[PDB]
């Protein structure tokens, strides 16, 4: 999914 | 006044990228958004640099092509807002050093297609958790 799932996973991952 | 905000947040944040010459939402996106731009840049380096943003036009593109695959999945959170203004921040460094015709004034338009993206897209899950000052700023600052 390239670059829109890598910054969904960051996202998620700052999110939390 | 909800598409002029995020608008004002989306200039300001690209004039902090462009070190050119903010209230506390602002200060607090800037700080954390950066953060993670600079994650971004070094992970995805090698697939970022096989594509050219010559144009504002591409720009727009590629950042409703990357948004669109982000968010297909339904979920919207905090943390992924951040990476919005990020992938806007890499947008324009690369636009700075590849736009073939140097309009000093495209940046504006950049900061619309965000803020257009943002406010159709998350802006009801924006304010349902508390908007900027009430919802982000909340859960990021210091």
């Amino acid at each position: 999914g390239q670059v829109g799932r890598q910054l969904a996973i960051i996202g998620d991952d700052i999110n939390r | 006044c909800e598409f002029g905000y995020i608008y004002r947040l989306a200039q300001d944040y690209l004039q902090c990228v462009l070190q050119i010459p903010p209230s506390k939402t602002s200060r607090v996106l800037q700080n954390v958004a950066f953060s993670v731009q600079k994650e971004v840049e070094k992970n995805l380096k090698s697939c970022l640099d096989n594509v050219n943003v010559v144009s504002v036009d591409t720009a727009r593109t590629l950042f409703n092509q990357v948004m669109e695959k982000e968010f297909e999945d339904g979920i919207i959170n905090w943390g992924r807002i951040v990476t919005i203004f990020a992938f806007e921040g890499i947008l324009i460094k690369k636009l700075l050093r590849q736009q073939i015709a140097p309009d000093v004034d495209t940046y504006k338009e950049i900061s619309y297609f965000v803020a257009e993206f943002i406010m159709n897209n998350t802006g009801e899950w924006i304010r349902q958790n508390g908007g900027w000052e009430n919802g982000f700023v909340k859960k990021f600052e210091p």
